[PDB]
């Protein structure tokens, strides 16, 4: 299998964190091919020249089979809407990893004004743009989320995968999505897992229930995936 | 007389591009290395938001050096606000900063691994490598909540105490990584004296050889007293590159006395550990032993730190709305600076970020000048640049 | 409908310690696991709900024999437990921790470990899931106004509350023991507890509970693997005291009658609530 | 036209924002037949006398054509989950009068707890549990707002109520709605003008555009519901 | 021998019910007046935010007195922080809580007026409230700037100057609410002195009557100081209703010394200006008396107020985590109270709300004993019951 | 497509003030109609853009005449002058508001007074709706990198900017005048302003600009009837120096060729927009 990791307005946190798998990383770009990374591997070089010119450039390949896109789309920036679409041309599948590429997450906050690209301002999740086929929330997820993901994509776990098939249509998170979808629906009972699954610890298990310190939330949609009253998939049943 | 351009260069952090003028045996004559990622605008989008999400946020710059940007945005917000942090949650701190470095530098020695490292040591060195960064790693998580964007960094010290368990924890496994770096210097610092691609390609003598100055406030940690921020000016991309490159750059350009200067592991080494080696061999050389230098102080912290003791301040954040708070770190790649405004109801009035390979670009575009352009990026790397957090 | 999830084994078991029974709700299980695991180095950190002067919980990190001890009793209110996980394997630094809950916290533990997004370095080291048996929860102010004003007893003054045969029963420390049938509770429940399909703690190691055994004792379910192995080495310890739940009354017929009771009550609220538009898990 | 104002778990400010068309209630009044409002009228009065009891009973009134509902539904409140039904059943035209109704706004925040009720935790904009006709954000909508509302419904204005029959549609309001909607997607010009339409003054225009103090935000929707950049419909073209 | 439940109660704000045990000719022997409103429970979810989010929060108490919640809040923040708002940022909040009552009387005689005013008097009686309520509102809307819900009651005083122009409206608005309150006075008392409804009703001379106590600390704003705040205890509604009606309650029940009080105008006019009346119909007069009071009161304070003066104190949002801050203030409906513990960091530790209806519901329980139950609701509507403020 | 909206007469006009003549950016339209307006009661507040040393943007409620002159000249950066309009109908207590805006600001005006939900008695208060023309707008660091990087000069010595002939135009406090072509404008704007269908303020009740007039004049669109009856009594009162839109020069064909050229290009842009899935304003 060929995998691909895209790097748009991300901070390479995904990829660390999939780097944070230590030395089962070598299992892990043992078990596929590691056809681009800008990070990691000199892929795709083609060099051109012309009579004035030498330009060497370091392409997104054709054939990818798994795309791991990280990071938001920037839409006042030329290349970064190009590799968006790119990505998508190229790869048979399109994970946005993490909640940047996923949810926009906090590049939700951006609003420009900053040297020395001060019309940079505008910036969404790969899904406001191109088909996503899997979202992998949180900034970052954790190595064991990614391994997983991984694992489930080359063995074809479509079951796993499904909560994150249907994450992919989802471009938005919030905290406010506990109050929401679970609180405001009589649906909390208060295990406070969400509590434990924020980055930014911006969830506080108060009289039993989740207080949001929306200031502090940026938007990862780590706390929404974990909540068991939204999605509890039959396969989560299985213990051994 | 070619232009060469390289886009993107690779294994480093981030999104740039080497532009460079060569002449007809192809050495660089005119060097322009410069960020072409988008701006996400952190300082600006910071404005009118609590200083607690200060380090939440800046955290975001970079998710290699996340430690160094949480640790500088609450160093000056604690400076705007005369926000003292007691004794050991400081020590917490900079242990968390040690962390950081200390899965940073093998990383990076893992990113050029394909240029020094021959094929057939390879897997033996990445797994060295990840021994290392797994342990690195686990001080950030231990003490810092997360290793990737640690929210126990917070203005008034770090939020949470270890316990005399975990501490026995961090030092058994920092005398593990202390073995482990002993293994890695002593196989990789021969390598970079040899001036030697694995290709067998030697390297010139004088490669990345350049005459800026170097900033360095402290050799694990930061201070802010060892730098006079008034003589730091950050000027535009138009007054380093040509009009037509300096459109492109994304990056401010960083001054001391209206001069250039260069930051990370040899600024700190030359500080502070007597090394006067130039050129780009040397800067993989002060890296290689800063690992050593890391470790000792991490298990030197350990033996200081009270597990019992508070580790955050009970001072409001209040600031008076005018005090240019000044937070220095010395980052894996360098001198990280913050700065911030703080209004009397704790909200961020300004706030501004020169980062370490900010710094570093435009000497990597000098730098890159007067040898072959085959080498130029093996210049970039030497630099370890990190472009999400130079651009932020 | 099927009753009980899956399982290995079910037994009526019991402490072995004089002082677990005498702290313990029921066979004192939950903290005979936690107190073996700690003392054994097969735990180096338990979840327990903790309670002040009154009642209120507390979820808390334990690593102390004595803090097991102070946790041991039902708490009949919400104490959110899984909050705590990540600390515990954080600042705590528990690379062995034993997790305790309601089957809901059960099945929260249970989905963070498949799905960790944001559990990064939490599900390797879960060393022991034990749930307990839940048929309903409270708010905390809504089992006060059962205590105090239901059955005119101060929440100071609270040493125990239990259910079964029927009633709610708190035990004062001055000697009082007060019932109310389980009818007059019911409109202070925790209105989420209504789409709950998991009475026995269905996807924990160890399930236990009081219904199906004799006062003093606990109906104990062994489900997978970990808990087996865990399970057996206390028995093999002498930490439990162990009888079939054949040869023990009410037995098991007693907790398959409740089980589907509540499955059967909460599967109607789960099709009422998708028939007015209301979301349900899914 | 009979009109009715249901007062579900709201604090009658949407109300008061009607009274305060001021001496122009009478117009209004005169205009419409108010057929039921607990607050106003003593409607609709029923009396059943058993040998132990008289119960006297103001009955929501059947043949209502315009219910301005007010407040979000309490899902723990029986009498509240009956209300909003008995409503929609007596209504032709339901209104999401306010946020409360509309969105949720201030009652998004509710976790219970508190006597006496502590089961009371989880609230509901109308549109949750029964279909609404139109709604109007804001906390509360302005007496201009509602005048004109009121009017186009009377008239049959349905041009000027497409934008309200629009966010009946939608249950969910927060001043995020900027950032994911204008700011996010390069629509964002920097007029201020959602700024200006805050009740908590959440928004501030800081560099020509806006930020918004999340925990000063009540979901009220009255920005999202102002920005040019979302809703322009050809009708505000039109002037003298 | 027959229980007779009117419910809802109609012409007041919110959602109650009156539960009576009457004897054969109709008196009523046992009284409950309750709300059944569900409980938003404000209290409970204030708790953990920041303390700027209470003043908006519990605005939406009430969309006819909230001002008076921001009131109380600020107050009990300000309280618990030491903060003291500057002079006229005090005057201008003790205005905006006048404009807010001086709507609220008139909207109360409006809503009891098919009971009082003769059906050929309605319109011309209701032209007269929406004119002082238009002038009451535009005060509340220049000052808090919103006339419902006013974000301008803040921690530490009010965030807005006014102009000399719009101080210079306000006065002349103000003195033509006097010209329209002395005609509503006039038309008014001698009905209520009458004892007849606008139907021929005569109404029982003892009508309301009862034993309790009254609260009020101040005439138009409020005193902390005037209330010992450790003898005020809130009980269950099993300690006032029979088990089946309590269970339906949603308020707490109010003691001063272990004793039901009533709050509002009445129990105002009692402390302050020698009003001995008992019963219902010295409620509505006191109210309709009072109306006279706010505005001259509002006109004395905009002749002291400096429209140039800060009306924000500069002192940070910062308490210790442990003290109560109380904060009182004479809503239109009386002595309201909001209670808070604020940590250093600015957020809500703790947090109560006594609302004046919360006093007055158990008051009217006992009141509409004595009379025919054909006359309970007359009695209810005289203490202008607000029940949304009441559960919160 | 149509190129100006409604208006009632198009003309080019200039202040007789010559005091606003020496402040203002063109004819001074804007600072004539509000001192007018001002100096008569017609109006009581006006909304105005100011600027700092640096050229650095507020919007303001202006009361005076001074205010007004301070804040005369085109400021080429975002100033949200929208953001001011609640507060000055509230404690600035103006009932007779004046508004300046770019098209797209004099928009989000008609919509709030159409829609005025966040907008309590603030619609009646509108006294007089000024547009100005508008091309694109700019982040102020984006002109400022035009004025210091690409013109060379200090923003603190910037006495006024102007844009026509297809150049940018600094004036320096020092006398300097330099230009640059506008292409080399373009990367800096405001890309939101690349779905902008208003080029002549279409919906305001006076809308003036400087393209179509010449130097020291403006081209000014008389749209609604209180436009009219203000601009007429500013006629009267001899506070204009009036002549004909056919007897100046380049003319209407100027304004219409760039009003044209700004939807077309824009157009095309809400179809790519559309076309890749993003957002557009319907
Ligand atoms: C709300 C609730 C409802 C229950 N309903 C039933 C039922 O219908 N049928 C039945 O057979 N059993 C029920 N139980 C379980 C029963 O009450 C006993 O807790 C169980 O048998 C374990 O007792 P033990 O003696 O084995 O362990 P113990 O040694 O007594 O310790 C019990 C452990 O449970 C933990 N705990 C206490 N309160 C809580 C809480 N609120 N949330 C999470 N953990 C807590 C403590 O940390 C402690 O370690 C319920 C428990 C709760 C909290
Ligand atoms: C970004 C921008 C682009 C423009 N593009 C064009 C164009 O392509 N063609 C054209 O003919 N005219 C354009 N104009 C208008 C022109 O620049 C003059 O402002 C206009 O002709 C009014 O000049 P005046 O002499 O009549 O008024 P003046 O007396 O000079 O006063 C001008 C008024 O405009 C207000 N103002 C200043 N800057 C801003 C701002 N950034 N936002 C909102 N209001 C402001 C001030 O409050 C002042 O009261 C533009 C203006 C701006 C701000
Ligand atoms: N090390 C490092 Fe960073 Ni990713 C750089 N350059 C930060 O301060
Ligand atoms: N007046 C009044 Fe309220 Ni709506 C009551 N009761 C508040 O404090
Ligand atoms: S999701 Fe978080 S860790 Fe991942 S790229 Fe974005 S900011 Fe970095
Ligand atoms: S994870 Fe548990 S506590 Fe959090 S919102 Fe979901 S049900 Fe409630
Ligand atoms: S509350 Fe925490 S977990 Fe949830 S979206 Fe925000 S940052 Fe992410
Ligand atoms: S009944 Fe279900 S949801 Fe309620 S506390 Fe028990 S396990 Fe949790
Ligand atoms: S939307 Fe606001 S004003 Fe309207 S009922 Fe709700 S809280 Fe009250
Ligand atoms: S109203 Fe819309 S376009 Fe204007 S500033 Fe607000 S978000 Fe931007
Ligand atoms: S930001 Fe303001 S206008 Fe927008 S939803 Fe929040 S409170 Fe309402
Ligand atoms: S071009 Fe349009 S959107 Fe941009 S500033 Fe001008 S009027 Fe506003
Ligand atoms: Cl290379
Ligand atoms: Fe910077
Ligand atoms: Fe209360
Ligand atoms: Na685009
Ligand atoms: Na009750």
């Amino acid at each position: 299998v060929k995998i691909a990791h895209i790097h748009l307005c991300g901070c390479t946190g995904c990829l660390i964190s999939l780097a944070d798998t230590y030395e089962q990383l070598l299992d892990i770009l043992n078990s596929v091919e590691l056809v681009y990374a800008l990070t990691l591997v000199d892929e795709k070089t083609e060099i051109r020249e012309t009579d004035d010119k030498i330009l060497i450039e370091r392409e997104i390949p054709d054939d990818i089979d798994i795309a791991l896109v990280e990071g938001s789309v920037c839409l006042e920036d030329e290349h970064s809407m190009k590799d968006v679409f790119d990505a998508r041309r190229k790869s048979k599948i399109v994970v946005a990893l993490g909640a940047c590429a996923a949810t926009g997450g906090i590049t939700r906050f951006c609003r420009g004004g900053q040297m020395s690209k001060p019309v940079h301002s505008s910036f969404v999740p790969i899904g406001d743009l191109i088909k996503v086929d899997l979202a992998l929330p949180g900034c970052p997820p954790s190595p064991e989320a990614l391994v997983n993901l991984i694992t489930a994509a080359l063995n074809g776990d479509t079951e796993y995968l499904e909560i994150y098939a249907e994450l992919a249509k989802k471009t938005e998170a919030c905290g406010c999505d506990l109050l929401v979808n679970v609180i405001n629906k009589s649906l909390c009972m208060g295990c406070g897992s969400c509590a434990a699954s924020c980055p930014t610890r911006a969830i506080e298990m108060i009289d039993g229930k989740p207080n949001v310190l929306k200031e502090l939330c940026i938007k990862c949609g780590a706390c929404s995936l974990q909540c068991p009253r939204i999605r509890f998939p039959k396969l989560i049943e299985e213990i051994e | 007389g070619k232009i060469v351009e390289i886009h993107p260069t690779t294994r480093h952090e981030g999104h740039t591009k080497l532009v460079l003028k060569v002449d007809d045996e192809g050495i660089v004559e005119k060097g322009a290395y410069l960020s072409v990622t988008p701006v996400r605008g952190f300082e600006k989008f910071l404005v009118g938001k609590p200083a607690e999400f200060a380090p939440i946020a800046v955290s975001r710059f970079c998710g290699i050096c996340p430690v160094a940007h949480a640790t500088s945005a609450v160093e000056a917000i604690e400076d705007a606000c005369d926000i003292t942090p007691p004794k050991d949650g400081l020590l917490l701190r900079e242990l968390c900063g040690i962390g950081n470095k200390m899965h940073s530098h093998p990383l990076h020695q893992f990113l050029i691994s394909p240029d020094y490292v021959p094929k057939d040591d390879s897997n033996e060195f990445i797994k060295r490598v990840q021994a290392m960064r797994r342990i690195g790693q686990y001080i950030v998580d231990a003490v810092g909540g997360e290793a990737i964007h640690s929210p126990n960094i917070k203005v008034g010290g770090m939020a949470k105490q270890i316990t005399e368990s975990t501490k026995a924890k961090m030092y058994y496994k920092c005398k593990e990584y202390e073995k482990l770096a002993k293994e890695q210097l002593e196989y990789l610092i021969p390598i970079f004296e040899s001036r030697t691609l694995n290709d067998g390609t030697e390297l010139p003598e004088k490669l990345g050889y350049h005459d800026f100055g170097y900033i360095a406030t402290h050799p694990t940690y930061g201070d802010r007293t060892k730098i006079d921020q008034d003589k730091v000016v950050e000027y535009t991309p138009f007054d380093v590159y040509d009009k037509d490159v300096a459109i492109q750059s994304s990056t401010t350009v960083p001054t001391y006395n209206g001069r250039l200067m260069e930051v990370g592991p040899r600024a700190r080494f030359s500080k502070f550990f007597d090394f006067k080696e130039k050129g780009a061999m040397a800067l993989h050389i002060a890296r290689a032993y800063e690992i050593s230098v890391l470790v000792k102080r991490a298990m030197e912290i350990l033996d200081e730190l009270n597990v019992n003791g508070k580790t955050m301040s009970d001072e409001p954040i209040v600031g008076d709305g005018e005090k240019l708070g000044l937070g220095v770190h010395e980052a894996a790649r360098g001198h990280n600076t913050h700065q911030a405004v703080i209004d009397k109801d704790g909200n961020i009035v300004y706030y501004n970020a020169i980062v370490a390979t900010t710094w570093n670009i435009p000497v990597i575009s000098k730098a890159v000048e007067g040898t072959h352009y085959k080498f130029a990026e093996h210049i970039v790397r030497a630099y370890d640049p990190c472009i999400s957090c130079a651009t932020h | 409908m099927d009753p009980f999830g899956k399982y290995k084994t079910v037994v009526s078991a019991r402490a072995a310690d004089k002082t677990i029974l005498k702290k313990c709700q029921d066979g004192g299980i939950v903290s005979a696991a936690y107190i073996y695991g700690l003392e054994n180095g097969l735990l180096d950190g338990v979840i327990v709900a903790d309670k002040d002067d009154k009642l209120q919980t507390t979820p808390k990190v334990a690593t102390t024999v004595d803090e097991v001890l102070e946790a041991a009793g039902t708490k009949y209110t919400v104490c959110p437990t899984i909050s705590v996980i990540k600390s515990a394997v954080r600042e705590y630094g528990c690379e062995k921790l034993g997790v305790v809950g309601t089957p809901c916290q059960i099945i929260a533990t249970r989905k963070l470990m498949k799905y960790p997004i944001g559990f990064r370095h939490v599900p390797d080291k879960l060393a022991l899931i034990v749930g307990i048996f839940c048929m309903e929860n409270f708010p905390y102010n809504g089992m006060k106004t059962i205590i105090e004003e239901h059955c005119g007893i101060k929440m100071e003054d609270v040493a125990k509350t239990d259910i079964g045969k029927g009633k709610f029963w708190v035990y004062s420390k001055w000697g009082d023991v007060k019932s109310i049938k389980l009818k007059e509770t019911h409109p202070y429940e925790q209105q989420s507890c209504h789409v709950c399909m998991d009475y026995t703690a269905e996807l924990a190691d160890i399930s236990t509970g009081s219904v199906g055994s004799p006062d003093g004792w606990s109906t104990v379910f062994i489900r997978t693997a970990q808990g087996e192995e865990f399970f057996n080495k206390m028995v093999e310890a002498g930490a439990l005291e162990v009888k079939p739940i054949e040869e023990v009354k009410p037995g098991l017929g007693l907790v398959e009658k409740l089980s589907l009771t509540k499955k059967e009550k909460n599967a109607k609220e789960i099709e009422h609530r998708k028939e007015i538009g209301l979301p349900v898990p899914y």
